[PDB]
């Protein structure tokens, strides 16, 4: 497989197919509402806990496990390109963690 | 009503 281009393109191709993930997740908003009490959110202050709890959603999770779980199954079919790489994306303790 | 499931690779 690895020798012929089409060959492995089937393979990736049905790696792909055949990937099916079931989560269950809560509701993004209970979820928000809850951190929202814990962190004590003033809805006039931007800081960054407060901020973080909007550019929360589910497709991203959704989009996440399946490259955890394809990435699993053969590392030679696919690569990932992370984004936001900062210089010192390392300093913003959320993105860090 | 907390929990709704989602099958992944979904077209949405």
């Amino acid at each position: 497989v690895y020798m012929s281009p089409l060959a492995l393109n089937n393979l990736a191709s049905r790696l792909l197919r055949k990937i099916s993930l079931h989560l269950v997740m809560q509701m993004v908003t209970a979820v928000q509402q809850d951190l929202g009490e814990v962190v004590s959110v003033s809805s006039n202050v931007t800081n960054p806990a407060s901020a973080c709890l909007v550019r929360m959603n589910v497709q991203g999770v959704q989009t996440l496990a399946v490259f955890i779980a394809q990435s699993m199954l053969n590392p030679n079919i696919s690569y990932g390109m992370i984004s936001g790489l900062t210089l010192d994306c390392f300093s913003n303790f959320i993105y860090g963690a | 009503s907390e929990p709704f499931s989602d099958k992944e690779r979904s077209e949405l």
